[PDB]
């Protein structure tokens, strides 16, 4: 059975324009383990990305976090997109910009 | 990992019971193993525990006691096959086996008609047929050879004997004259 | 189960030896220990599956091949009279589970010398039963002796009307020194096979005691002027 | 409090990039070893982990590993031909234990294959409970092995715990102490009539969190919605809970009772 990815785009800190933060993408409860994750900038994938090592879940999924260091604006548009095989196309998912 | 001991020896008689103990001081703890091994032959595996009790396999019973840190291996109805080296063996944390220097076991048989003698083969010298309390000494000269007492088995006719050689290129009057061997002694 | 080879080897020092090891049995880890009087046994290397291999407690000196999921072959780079002991091959199905045990080789029993000149096969001789023995005990007691070999490699055996024989049998379990200052001793062993005074009394009653002593190889080179001792059979036989 | 350790494997045929092999150890949320296939060596994920284990431990459980990984090849090779089934399935193992803040235990050892539990074992009936007929097979020849089951008895309830409390002091700075959360409560009105509260929580260690809504210092009976527990980056965590409409927020954490009165 194949289990398509619950993503989650946050800040780190409650969110302020102009004031330094980093932007979390949490991607998990995916089944099977192969998956791209790449966290953009209107449109255009951040090239300076850490992230941790796959994870294990005790209900058999794995997850996953990538995380950038930014600093928010009212017109900076930030996202993480992301393909596993569930998925048809890769799917971009907005940061609410912490509503 | 760290040690383990086990008795160099013990000596037990035919139809009797031994315990052989074994006590570890290990890092970690993942079973502990008993194993046989005759005479010049390799080590074969006769019992593993790892939570506490009394596990019986024939003859062969193995105790466990892992709060002590204390095995042993029980051996009832004792039979002269029974004679060999009995090692202990503990998996510490990492799983490697912690070899115990084993015990040598010792089977005396139970002589029913004692007939202690020393005779004259065409030269050699041969002690036999005295009870297993009695112990032949090593010889004093280096031109004369005595060997350990042995234990042979006429098993079509139920009958065991101790028997002990001495040679030399000497007379079988002074022999064995090294040895505390009975009061009455047929020398013929 | 474990097939290891040779049994007994007799080497110079700086010489190489390779030991083999085979098992048949799926098992996935394989061993090779040494054993020594007064300790328990000590891992040399092991290799807890097919395509890896590890040091153990005493590496040193030694180095193995896990050539397949079968195999495990030691190798005596340049051999040391310290590494005179008896070699066991071992097999479990695999490592890193606890109640698993092992499943031993017969044993490769290795002596390195400085040189082969103290090299000797036993001198074999049968002692035939006293006449106050059989008439006061209605018994006969027959003594083999094995004397003047060296090194400590022979097997002895008692073959009655061609047949080996094992009831009635006292092997010693160790050889005497013969010069017990010598580090270089030769040795002695003694046997005996004892039979109803009747069986001896029968003049058709064939008793063999053989000895089978593991020198040299024809493969050895030898200058000496005496007789190569090569691994053969010393025998002795006695009519009843 | 409560503290885990867990040691999870999984196993990939024919794989993509993707590992024919990973294994992590855990404890708590934290990861404190990994291996894989590919590098085909054990190395630690935490700096105290790292710290306190001398190389041989490395080098050890490295050539272990290196069976274990053969291991889940084999059987899910053979779980492959029971099923029928061809191309890329995953096999999965997850072993561990619990020391609970009340001085008692838990242990667990369970499988999957192609991510649903297949085989779960109950150290307390020294037993596996099997899903379906393939799983029952399985079952039937491990039960078969008397002395491995109490093995793994024992594993569990002594030498996990061992482990555990040994890494628990060797990561006692991070593992052992106490962050307490920011927490603030936010009022919006939404749709016309229809006011959210949010009670947000950050910068807390532990993760467990406990944050709930009440309505005159009662219980509520209308929907309350949770906001997942999530890692923040920094080794602290983030959580909420919202309602819609004297409301109070309450959180407990690490011994600590907070209230937000609206
Ligand atoms: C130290 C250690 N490492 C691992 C590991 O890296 N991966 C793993 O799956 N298990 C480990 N274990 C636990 C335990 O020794 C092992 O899982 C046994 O197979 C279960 O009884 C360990 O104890």
């Amino acid at each position: 059975i194949q289990r398509t990815p619950k993503i989650q785009v946050y800040s780190r800190h409650p969110a302020e324009n102009g004031k330094s933060n980093f932007l979390n993408c949490y991607v998990s409860g995916f089944h099977p383990s192969d998956i791209e994750v790449d966290l953009l900038k209107n449109g255009e994938r951040i090239e300076k990305v850490e992230h941790s090592d796959l994870s294990f879940s005790k209900d058999w999924s794995f997850y996953l976090l990538y995380y950038t260091e930014f600093t928010p604006t009212e017109k900076d548009e930030y996202a993480c997109r992301v393909n596993h095989v569930t998925l048809s196309q890769p799917k971009i998912v907005k940061w609410d910009r912490d509503m | 990992g760290q040690n383990i001991d086990q008795p160099t020896e013990m000596t037990a008689t035919e139809g009797a019971i031994v315990q052989i103990n074994c006590t570890y001081q290990t890092s970690g703890f993942n079973g502990l193993f008993w194993y046989q091994q005759h005479a010049g032959e390799a080590p074969t595996f006769l019992s593993y525990n790892v939570l506490d009790g009394l596990e019986e396999k024939g003859r062969f019973s193995s105790f466990l006691s892992r709060s002590k840190g204390y095995s042993y291996l029980l051996l009832k109805e004792l039979q002269m096959k029974d004679s060999a080296s009995y090692l202990c063996a503990v998996k510490d944390s990492n799983y490697q086996l912690i070899w115990g220097a084993g015990t040598k076991l010792i089977i005396k048989p139970d002589i029913q008609n004692p007939d202690p003698a020393v005779y004259q083969l065409r030269s050699v010298c041969l002690f036999t047929d005295f009870d297993s309390q009695t112990n032949v000494s090593q010889s004093k000269d280096s031109d004369v050879y005595i060997t350990d007492k042995c234990v042979l088995d006429m098993r079509s006719m139920d009958f065991k004997s101790n028997s002990a050689v001495a040679w030399s290129n000497f007379a079988c009057a002074n022999a064995f004259n090294n040895s505390i061997i009975p009061e009455d002694t047929f020398f013929p | 189960g474990v097939t290891q080879t040779p049994k007994f080897q007799v080497l110079k020092t700086g010489q190489s030896m390779t030991l083999q090891c085979a098992q048949d049995m799926n098992h996935n880890s394989m061993y090779w220990y040494r054993q020594d009087p007064g300790m328990g046994l000590r891992l040399i290397y092991y290799s807890a599956s097919e395509g890896t291999t590890d040091k153990g407690e005493v590496p040193n000196g030694y180095n193995v091949s896990r050539l397949n999921k079968r195999e495990f072959s030691l190798r005596l780079e340049s051999a040391a009279p310290s590494q005179t002991s008896v070699y066991f091959c071992a097999s479990s199905v695999w490592t890193g589970e606890g109640s698993g045990e092992l499943f031993f080789g017969e044993g490769s029993r290795l002596t390195v010398l400085e040189d082969l000149k103290n090299v000797f096969p036993p001198e074999v001789a049968v002692f035939e039963p006293s006449e106050a023995e059989i008439s006061h005990t209605q018994k006969a007691t027959l003594v083999c002796l094995a004397t003047g070999f060296y090194p400590d490699h022979v097997e002895l055996s008692w073959w009655v009307n061609g047949k080996e024989v094992h009831s009635g049998v006292c092997t010693d379990p160790q050889p005497l020194k013969e010069q017990p200052a010598l580090n270089d001793s030769r040795y002695a062993l003694s046997s005996r096979l004892r039979v109803s005074a009747t069986f001896w009394q029968n003049p058709r009653n064939h008793f063999r005691c053989q000895v089978q002593f593991y020198g040299l190889s024809e493969n050895d080179e030898w200058t000496q002027d005496r007789a190569k001792p090569v691994t053969q059979i010393v025998s002795a036989e006695a009519w009843g | 409090r409560t503290h885990s350790l867990r040691y999870f494997r999984l196993g990939v045929s024919d794989p993509i990039g993707v590992p024919e092999f990973i294994s992590v150890g855990y404890v708590d949320s934290h990861p404190i070893t990994t291996y894989d296939s590919v590098t085909r060596q054990k190395e630690p994920r935490a700096p105290w982990m790292a710290e306190n284990l001398a190389p041989d431990h490395w080098e050890r459980y490295t050539q272990l590993l290196r069976g274990w990984q053969q291991m889940f090849k084999v059987e899910l090779k053979r779980l492959q031909r029971h099923y029928n089934h061809s191309g890329s399935h995953t096999y999965q193992r997850m072993i561990g234990c619990e020391l609970l803040e009340d001085g008692s235990t838990t242990g667990f050892l369970q499988y999957a294959y192609d991510g649903q539990d297949f085989l779960i074992f109950n150290k307390d009936t020294l037993s596996w409970l099997a899903v379906d007929n393939v799983a029952h097979t399985i079952k039937q020849a491990w039960e078969a092995n008397q002395h491995e089951l109490l093995y793994q008895k024992n594993w569990l309830e002594e030498e996990c715990i061992a482990w555990l409390k040994r890494f628990l002091e060797y990561g006692k700075d991070t593992l052992q102490r106490t962050e307490p959360p920011l927490v603030r409560v936010n009022r919006k009105e939404t749709f016309p009539g229809v006011t959210a509260l949010f009670c947000k929580a950050h910068g807390f260690y532990p993760p467990e969190i406990y944050m709930t809504w009440m309505k005159n210092g009662e219980e509520i009976v209308q929907e309350i919605d949770y906001g997942d527990i999530l890692p923040s980056g920094d080794g602290t965590y983030q959580a909420w809970a919202s309602i819609e409409l004297l409301y109070s927020c309450h959180v407990e954490h690490s011994g600590v009772h907070m209230v937000l009165q609206v």
